RNA sequence: AAUUGAAGAGUUUGAUCAUGGCUCAGAUUGAACGCUGGCGGCAGGCCUAACACAUGCAAGUCGAACGGUAACAGGAAGAAGCUUGCUUCUUUGCUGACGAGUGGCGGACGGGUGAGUAAUGUCUGGGAAACUGCCUGAUGGAGGGGGAUAACUACUGGAAACGGUAGCUAAUACCGCAUAACGUCGCAAGACCAAAGAGGGGGACCUUCGGGCCUCUUGCCAUCGGAUGUGCCCAGAUGGGAUUAGCUAGUAGGUGGGGUAACGGCUCACCUAGGCGACGAUCCCUAGCUGGUCUGAGAGGAUGACCAGCCACACUGGAACUGAGACACGGUCCAGACUCCUACGGGAGGCAGCAGUGGGGAAUAUUGCACAAUGGGCGCAAGCCUGAUGCAGCCAUGCCGCGUGUAUGAAGAAGGCCUUCGGGUUGUAAAGUACUUUCAGCGGGGAGGAAGGGAGUAAAGUUAAUACCUUUGCUCAUUGACGUUACCCGCAGAAGAAGCACCGGCUAACUCCGUGCCAGCAGCCGCGGUAAUACGGAGGGUGCAAGCGUUAAUCGGAAUUACUGGGCGUAAAGCGCACGCAGGCGGUUUGUUAAGUCAGAUGUGAAAUCCCCGGGCUCAACCUGGGAACUGCAUCUGAUACUGGCAA
C-alpha cells in the first residue's frame, strides 16, 4: 500500500534471501558435524568442530544467530565428542 | 529512551503540566514512571507557579534519562533557587 | 432560576412576614396576610408532617431567593461541614453576597440587593463581583462602586435600614458606603423562628 | 532465609518426584470463619526418599516439568 | 482534620394483631421520547450491525551515509538581438538544494474497537532459567582488501498490475582477511569471533598540487554495568449451572537427543502408569479484567461509558519474513466471502485511525482550523511529518453559574372564576410612577497560554590556532490555530428572554362546569351507572424551573436470602427413624511451639477518583498543592491470653 512500506517490502524480501543462504550454510556445516558423530568418528568430527566455531561465531556476530544459540551448539556438540572420545 | 517531560492535565484553556518520568514511547499523558514536579504556565503571580524536585531530576539524568526542551527551560528557571 | 412573581403571595402562603417588600412603608397594611393564600385560603389547612418540614424548607428559601438545586447543594455543603447542619446551613445562606448586601443597608429587599450584585455596582475587597451567591469570607470588606454610588436606591435603602436591628457580624458603615464582614453569624444572631432541624430531617429521608 | 513451606505427602507413585497437599487456614471473606483449604503441588525430589503420608517443607524453583516448580528441603515425620 | 451515621407509607379483614407478597416516596444514567427552550463555563456524545463502505487526510524523515540531477533559483564559460551594456539561448552538480533510487532509522509508538477469552487473561504478592533498538557509565579497538547491485542506458513481455534480458556505477549496503579480550566453548590446554565512515575549520609541511596532515564534533565495533521495556514461572483472588461426575495417552513423571533469548512435554525416541476431580475436574451458558462508577449508614448489591493500567483483535481462516522488538491496523504470502477494473489472459481492495456515507436502531456530532503549546518520529540543527494533541462546529446529554428586572403602587380598576349574590378571589398582581442595565445587541480597548528558535557580539573551555565547535551572559528583529479571545470601558432602552408536571389517599396543593359503567384515568388502593376534590375543560393552588414529565435500567426502602441482620408447634419451613465416613465442633492440668491471633517495622498497594486542610478560575462546576486513605499481601522482629500442633 502506497508508502514507504513497499521500501520495507523490497528490503525484507532482499534480506530473506541473504539470511536464508546463509542461515543454511551454518546449518549444513552443524549437520557435518553431528553426522560425523553418527558414526563413531572422533578427529573427523573434531576437524567438522573446528571447520563450523568461525561461521557459528560469525554468524552469531553479523546478528542472525543471536549468540546464545552459538553457545548452545559449541556446546552441545563439544559434549558430543567427549561422549564419543 | 527514559524522558522527563510534561504531561497535559488542567482543564481547557488553562493547562497545568505536571513534569513526569517516562518511557518515551508511552503516551503523553499515559504510563509514568514517577512524576517529579509541576508547571502551572499561570497559577496566578503569588509564590510558585512550578516547583520541581531537582535530586529525583538528577537521579534520572545519572540514570541515562533525557529531558524535553521545557523541562530543561524550567530547570534553567528554577537554577538552584531563582 | 429566579422567582419573579407575586411576592407577597408567597409571604401570605407561609403565614409569617417573609422580608420581602420591606421598602418604603411599615409593617404590610394592604397584604390580607394570614386570610387568603388562593380562592380556598380561607380554610385552615390541617397540615401534614410533610407538610411542616417542606412548608418550612418553603420558607427559608423563600427567604433567601433560592431555588432548589442550589438549597440542596447548601445542604450537602452543610452536612459534610464540621459541627451542626442546620447551623452551618444557615450560616452558608447568610455567607452570600446579595444576603450581605442587604444586610448592610444597601437594598431595601434582598431581590434588590441581588440586583445591585447583579448589575456590577458591588465590589468585593476591591474587585467587582457580579454573582448573587457569591460566598463572603469573614474580615471582607464588600462596598459599592462608583458607578451605582450616590444613586437614589441604595440612600433610600441606608434610611430604612435604620428601621431594621443592625446585625452583630457587620460593620455596617453608611458614610464611606462600605462594610465588612467580621465573622460568621451566630445561630443566636439570626431570627430566632425558623426551625432548621425541620429541613434537616426533610432532606434526611 | 528462604520462604518454604510444609505439607503432607498426597499421592507418591511418580518417577523421581511426589505431590504435596499444603493446609492454608484462611478466614472467609464474607462469614468470618476461619475454614481449612487445601493447595495441592507437584513437586519435585531426586531419588524419590519420601513415601506416602509423610510430612515434608518445600521450596520454589525454576520449572522443571508441566506445573512442578517445587522441590523439597527436608522430609520430617514419615511415621506410619 | 481526614467515615456527623440509619424515617416510612398504601393494600388481605366487619374490625384486630401477626406473617407475607405487591406497590409508592430517594438517588443515579453514555439515556430515549413528549411539551417547552435565553446565555455562559466545564465535561460527555453509535450502548445496536466486530454490518458494508464512496471521497479526503491519519507515517514519514535524513544528502552531515551514497551514486546522482528530474525540476527551482543562482555561478562559470560560449554564441546572439547587441541598449558595449542589459537581456535571450546553450555546456557544466560548480552551489543552495532536491523528484526518483540505494542506505540508516521510524512504520511493533501514537490512535481504534471489545469480537474472542472463565483463565495461555486480569488483580495482588513472590520468584529465576532470560532478551533488551534508541538513552547512560567504564574499559578498549576502529587495520587492510574484494565482488556486487539498484538508480541509469539499451532492447523487450503485458490492457493494466507488474515484470524480463544485457551492460555501467557508489556507499555507513554486502563479503572475506588481519587483530582478540576481564567475550563464547572448554576442567584446563587451547580453539574461535567485529567494525564505518561523515561533517566544520585550519598554521606549517607534502601534494599524483583532487587532497594528504592537525584539531574538534558526530557516527561504527567488542565486553561489562545501569535504566527502561518485554518474555517466563508460582500462590491466592476474580461469573452462573450438578436437570454437566467423571476427565486425561504428550496425557502425568523420568532418562537422553533436539529446540528457544530463557526454564519447561516446548518437541521427539524410550521407560514408568501416572495426573486432574465433589476444596467441583470435564462439559454448557455468559463475559474483556482492573483503578474505579452508581447506590448504601454500613456490610453489601449492581456495574466497569469518559479518564488511566493490562490483555485481545485489525474483512474471515492460517502462516511465516524482516527486525532490538510483530507472527505486524494503514507490511508480505496463501485460501475464502464480498466489491471493483479488464483487451477475459489476469489484476485490485480492506475506516473496529479522523471526518463522512448507506444500513440497523428509541438513540448519539463536522467530509472544520492549526501544528502556536505538550508529546512523538526523523535529522547535528534548521526544519519536515503528526485526524496524537490543542482548539473550533453541532446537540439542554449532564453538572454548575447567571438572566427574564427593581422599588413603589388600592380606584383593592377592568376582565376571568366562585358566590349563601353581602361579597370573595385572581391581587401589589397589572396599569400608573420612580430607578437599574447582568447577559444578549452595537462600538472601542485588550492580558495570558511564548517557552524556545534565528542573527550578531563578549567571556570561558578545547586546540598549534585569537579558526570551527560547545557553554554562559548581552543586544536585534521575530514565533498564537483558538481569536471580531478571557476580561475592561462606553451606548440605547425594561427594553430580546418561562415553561413543565401535579392537586382523592400515599403526597405539597380545591371549587365550578361537561360527561353519566360512557368517554376515559391509574404506580398501588381503585374512580366513572346525574349534584365526580380521581374522567375532560376552566378558575385557583402546589412542586420544580431552562427545564419539566414519561419510559428503560441499577441500588435503596426490602431485616422480602438476614455476615452485620430473619425464621421452622399452628403462617412457608424439622429428613419417617437411626448408624456412620469425609466435614464442623470439642472437658481439664502442665510444658514446648507460635500456625491462627495480636503489636511494631520494612517493601509494595501506579496516577487520577472518594475524604481532609489549602490555592486558582468574579463564585460554582472545574483545575490543582500537601496529607489521609487504598480496609490488602509478603517479609522480619516480638507477645503467648485464647484457638491449633506436639509431649505428658
Amino acid at each position: 500500500n502506497i508508502k514507504s512500506a513497499k521500501k520495507r517490502a523490497i528490503q525484507s524480501e532482499k534480506a530473506r534471501k541473504h539470511n536464508a543462504s546463509r542461515r543454511s550454510m551454518m546449518r549444513t556445516f552443524i549437520k557435518k558435524v553431528y553426522a560425523a558423530i553418527e558414526a563413531g568418528d572422533k578427529a573427523a568430527a573434531q576437524k567438522a568442530f573446528n571447520e563450523m566455531q568461525p561461521i557459528v561465531d560469525r554468524q552469531a556476530a553479523k546478528g542472525l544467530i543471536h549468540k546464545n544459540k552459538a553457545a548452545r551448539h559449541k556446546a552441545n556438540l563439544t559434549a558430543q565428542i567427549n561422549k564419543l572420545a | 529512551m527514559v524522558t522527563i517531560r510534561l504531561a497535559r492535565h488542567g482543564a481547557k484553556k488553562r493547562p497545568f503540566y505536571q513534569v513526569v518520568v517516562a518511557d518515551s514511547r508511552n503516551a503523553r499523558n499515559g504510563r509514568f514512571i514517577e512524576r517529579v514536579g509541576f508547571f502551572n504556565p499561570i497559577a496566578s503571580e503569588k509564590e510558585e507557579g512550578t516547583r520541581l524536585d531537582l535530586d529525583r531530576i538528577a537521579h534520572w539524568v545519572g540514570q541515562g534519562a533525557t529531558i524535553s526542551d521545557r523541562v530543561a527551560a524550567l530547570i534553567k528557571e528554577v537554577n538552584k533557587a531563582a | 432560576a429566579r422567582y419573579l412573581g407575586p411576592k407577597l403571595k408567597l409571604s401570605r402562603r407561609e403565614g409569617t412576614d417573609l422580608f420581602l417588600k420591606s421598602g418604603v412603608r411599615a409593617i404590610d397594611t394592604k397584604c390580607k396576610i394570614e386570610q387568603a393564600p388562593g380562592q380556598h385560603g380561607a380554610r385552615k389547612p390541617r397540615l401534614s408532617d410533610y407538610g411542616v418540614q417542606l412548608r418550612e424548607k418553603q420558607k427559608v428559601r423563600r427567604i433567601y431567593g433560592v431555588l432548589e438545586r442550589q438549597f440542596r447543594n447548601y445542604y450537602k455543603e452543610a452536612a459534610r461541614l464540621k459541627g451542626n447542619t442546620g447551623e452551618n446551613l444557615l450560616a452558608l445562606l447568610e455567607g452570600r453576597l446579595d444576603n450581605v448586601v442587604y444586610r448592610m443597608g444597601f437594598g431595601a429587599t434582598r431581590a434588590e440587593a441581588r440586583q445591585l450584585v447583579s448589575h456590577k455596582a458591588i465590589m468585593v475587597n476591591g474587585r467587582v463581583v457580579n454573582i448573587a451567591s457569591y460566598q463572603v469570607s469573614p474580615n471582607d470588606v464588600v462596598s459599592i462602586r462608583e458607578k451605582a454610588k450616590k444613586q437614589s436606591r441604595v440612600k433610600a435603602a441606608l434610611e430604612l435600614a435604620e428601621q431594621r436591628e443592625k446585625p452583630t457580624w457587620l460593620e455596617v458603615d453608611a458614610g464611606k458606603m462600605e462594610g465588612t464582614f467580621k465573622r460568621k453569624p451566630e445561630r443566636s444572631d439570626l431570627s430566632a423562628d425558623i426551625n432548621e432541624h425541620l429541613i434537616v430531617e426533610l432532606y434526611s429521608k | 532465609k528462604i520462604r518454604t513451606l510444609q505439607g503432607r505427602v498426597v499421592s507418591d507413585k511418580m518417577e523421581k518426584s511426589i505431590v504435596v497437599a499444603i493446609e492454608r487456614f484462611v478466614k472467609h471473606p464474607i462469614y468470618g470463619k476461619f475454614i481449612k483449604r487445601t493447595t495441592k503441588l507437584h513437586v519435585h525430589d531426586e531419588n524419590n526418599e519420601c513415601g506416602i503420608g509423610d510430612v515434608v517443607e518445600i521450596r520454589e524453583c525454576r520449572p522443571l516439568s508441566k506445573t512442578k516448580s517445587w522441590t523439597l528441603v527436608r522430609v520430617v515425620e514419615k511415621a506410619v
